């Protein structure tokens, strides 16, 4: 689901 | 003809963000220092690659305009360029000036890192092709930005938005090439040509890693998302 990437792209 | 005030701002700004990367000396130092087993090397790769992706994300987020892109396109851009950016950074480090002989040692270390012979050939073929271009630090940085903001990437829904962001970087790069290398009126086109060769590392990247001459292939959670493994 790429949730790690999504997190880094939002609030580090 | 020459870089506008805005184009110099963009260049310097992008250069500042690019410098936040793990310094080239750090990588080559550890490789030359002592021969590691294919097991230790694989583990060095995963840790190096995990750090690279983390910094790449921060670099991407600071690219002018990237924040205003559709959230799913943001993901699509990073996921589609992560591997290419990593090999481009490897190429830069590989062709960086080192004391006499060291370059032969580094190449020898990597050649016997545990990576399959099947993939040793194309990788060095690309590395050498890059070295012949006498690229500068500003060129690597721009090219990496151009790689990331590729509109012709898969799953991208709004390609025009990405194009708008890639154009100014290409213009700057083009001016740089026509200045730092006036003798070669093919430098810019040749830089863009290596990007297509860079894309070939996408398809057989997973096979390249799984074929590493080790018994266990464990990756970090972040690498599993960005790469297509485990
Ligand atoms: O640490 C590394 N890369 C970092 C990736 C992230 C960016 C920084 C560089 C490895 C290193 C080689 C030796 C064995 C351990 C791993 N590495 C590679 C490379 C080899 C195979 C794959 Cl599949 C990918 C990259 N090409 C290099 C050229 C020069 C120096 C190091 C280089």
């Amino acid at each position: 689901d790429h949730q790690l990437l999504r997190y880094l792209l939002d609030k580090d | 003809m020459e870089l506008t005030p805005d184009q110099q701002t963009l260049l310097h700004f992008i250069m500042d963000s690019y410098n936040k990367q793990r310094m080239p000396q750090e990588i080559t130092n550890k490789i030359l220092k002592e021969a590691f087993s294919a097991e230790e090397n694989f583990l060095i790769l995963t840790e190096m690659a995990t750090n690279h992706v983390q910094v790449l994300v921060e670099f991407t987020k600071k690219l002018p305009g990237f924040q205003t892109l559709d959230h799913e396109d943001q993901i699509a851009l990073l996921k589609g360029s992560a591997v290419e950016a990593m090999f481009l950074r490897s190429a830069e480090i590989f062709n960086k000036k080192l004391p006499s002989g060291h370059s032969d040692l580094l190449e020898a270390r990597i050649r016997n890192s545990g990576i399959s012979d099947e993939y040793i050939t194309p990788m060095f073929s690309f590395y050498k092709s890059i070295g012949e271009l006498k690229m500068t630090q500003e060129e690597y940085a721009l090219l990496t930005a151009i790689v990331i903001l590729s509109p012709d990437r898969q799953y991208i829904k709004d390609r025009e938005a990405v194009e708008k962001l890639q154009e100014p970087l290409l213009d700057v790069l083009q001016k740089l090439c026509k200045i730092h290398q006036p003798e070669n009126p093919q430098h810019f086109a040749c830089l863009l040509g290596r990007l297509t060769e860079l894309r070939t590392f996408n398809h057989h990247h997973a096979e390249m890693l799984m074929s590493w001459r080790v018994n266990d292939h464990k990756f970090t959670p972040l690498l599993c998302e960005i790469w297509d493994v485990q």
